[PDB]
């Protein structure tokens, strides 16, 4: 297993939930370039 | 003595450090912020980690148990002793 | 070849205790 | 409803990949999606 | 987080379940 | 059956296959070249390594075993039982 | 060779036993019901258990291992060998 | 750890999951009744 | 809402006891309550 | 499920936080 | 007194040797 | 599948052979005499021996395991598995 | 600084507590009563358990432990770490 | 606190002593000679030791360990924690 | 007498191991 | 294989009990090694 | 069947005599000591 | 000369070692 | 510095001496040895 | 202690290379007892 992979995925999950946009992979892919330009 | 006590992720992390050693077994905790949470927790220089959120972490590699840590999100849960 | 293999290796502890000694990570 | 299968497709990829970056992979990834 | 975690034994499980290299 | 077998790198390898299986200790030969070193040292499919150059690989991890066969060059020895 | 399978409940468990042995660590199946849940899912006699849902139990109890297992729900998975 | 458990416990909750009485102790008392006597 | 700690009551006093038999007394112990 | 587990590791967690007997 | 250890634990051995000696539950 | 039988010393030993494998652990019957104390006990090559007197020699060197045998005088028992 | 000692039991037991800390391994003195059988024969609070009559309890349950203790009747001889 | 430093040979021995405990797994510095090598490179009674020239002792016997030191002709270098 | 001769020898056993030594310095 | 050895020699302690010990202990090994 | 006064201090100077040196050979050292003693 | 003489008596040794014996048996 | 003709062979034979006796003394042991070769 | 025993002979070897040998580890080793 990976290396500071549950972090990722919780961050963007709880994002999910408190949003569940009908719209998941464009909003992934939003949310991780968001992510990224952040860092 | 042992110590359980439960920190709340602050501005600044649970605000302490995590240290190994080079090929000891065992995790420790060295930099305490002061004020920040694991100081407030009771945490002090030292203290060997034992459980994370209820999981003895002691055979096992410095890194997991960093992940572990952080891995619980707004909250995590440590059993230490010093 | 055995000294090859002498050369390796030794390199190898030369690395790898040319540290890092300790390991901090901000919590 | 649908989650576990797009976390598990991605968490999959990682394993068969581990790029030493990830978030631009991640994102690059659901681009791709 | 119940999601997570079991998305992550969903992939361990996903295979492989050997290994054998060529020597 | 243990069996202490020396094999010299041929044209294909020592021609034969480590095999471990996933979450199970132990590392074992699996595919054995018809006439290839591994076979005519012996070896059989299943037979489950011990030592490695004299060292126990027992409580070792496939990948560790592995890179260990590798990194004896033209030869490398070996301690099995099956 | 293993046997990653998942069962489901069926009107009498699972359909088969576990059994362990007096002193020696590991748990293995040993009665399959033909036709049941553990039988179509393809273990058989004696097929040695490694994971149940993920977690491997090789060094656990035979009494913390039937736990684990009673303890899933409708469902149980198994990685086996056999 | 207890032994057999889980399972109890798991039973029982599955139950409260699929009725949610506004009333949980005399549910439960009467839960566990119902098992006993089952049993 | 306030089920866990339903539980947690009744698996300390599990804990505490470790009666040979328990549906007797879970059953008792909530009529307790 | 999730609710039954945290509940066992709440309930461990609830000491007792060491163990003497006179002897 | 040593030998009423060696009865006591003797006694033991002789008990868990009493069986079972396997174990098989329905599953 | 386990045995429990316990040898009473014969004419020569109780007829068998322990045997062990360097840098494997456990110890296992070898030569079993035909007629001899351990065929009649049931015991069969290559059985894997578990409990010396009701002991765990599992974990013990087969130097260890030997001598626990011996120094049992008119009797020993086992518990081996095969 | 190692200490083997022989206590033989007092008027109090051997005067004094064992203790183990919740998920640590290892078992150590804590109490030990003044002019008591495990004070005369020197022991320290915190001396670390090693022995109990001969045999070696590092890996050892703290129950286990207590129990060996108690079940060597007028005496029990202990080696610990202080 | 972890030092890794490299010994000399000097007129006598690195001029310390190595010393473990009966039945304790783990080696240790015990007597430093003042002015000796072991002294100037720091070292401390009692700092446990890690490593020797690049190797991980703690699960080998003291009497490998010792081994291992001497094997080292004119240098031998340390990672210990005190 | 048998049951007994063993008692005594494994007792004279221990009896020796813990005659020491409890410790072990090598000058180096 | 000590345990074994002073094994046999006790139990013949015990079917003799001679008032004297190690001239009996001297000539049993004694008896032994010729035997061997 | 006596258990007679002393046995176990012969045996364990014995031993300890084993102990200290384990000589590959233990009947022939056995009966020496021995001799060495009565002498 | 060294680095060398230690390679030399190492490789004696697991060459020794690996001289068997391969097994242990004994009559019981 | 010459790695001369031979020299694995001997201190092999010795070894495998070495382990089959380990006489509590060692010097003397290989001295009387390597007399044994010459002679 | 046999590794260092080896080494101490080996380098000995190696600083002379004496056309012969046995003769050389002979009586090197008796220089060795003879020192202890």
């Amino acid at each position: 297993i990976p290396p500071g992979l549950t972090e990722l995925l919780q961050g963007y999950t709880v994002e999910v939930l408190r949003q569940q946009p009908p719209d998941l992979v464009d909003f992934a892919v939003e949310y991780f370039t968001r992510l990224r330009e952040a860092r | 003595k042992p110590k359980l006590c439960r920190l709340a992720k602050g501005e600044n992390g649970y605000g302490f450090h995590l240290n190994a050693i080079r090929g000891l077994p065992g995790s420790f905790i060295k930099e305490v912020q002061k004020g920040g949470p694991a100081d407030l927790a009771g945490l002090e220089d030292e203290d060997v980690i034992i459980e994370v959120n209820g999981v003895n972490v002691l055979d096992e590699p410095y890194e997991k148990v960093v992940d572990r840590i952080q891995s619980s999100g707004k909250n995590v849960t440590l059993l230490v002793c010093g | 070849w055995k000294i090859a293999k002498m050369i390796v290796s030794d390199v190898m502890q030369q690395a790898q205790y040319d540290q890092p000694l300790e390991k901090s990570t901000k919590l």
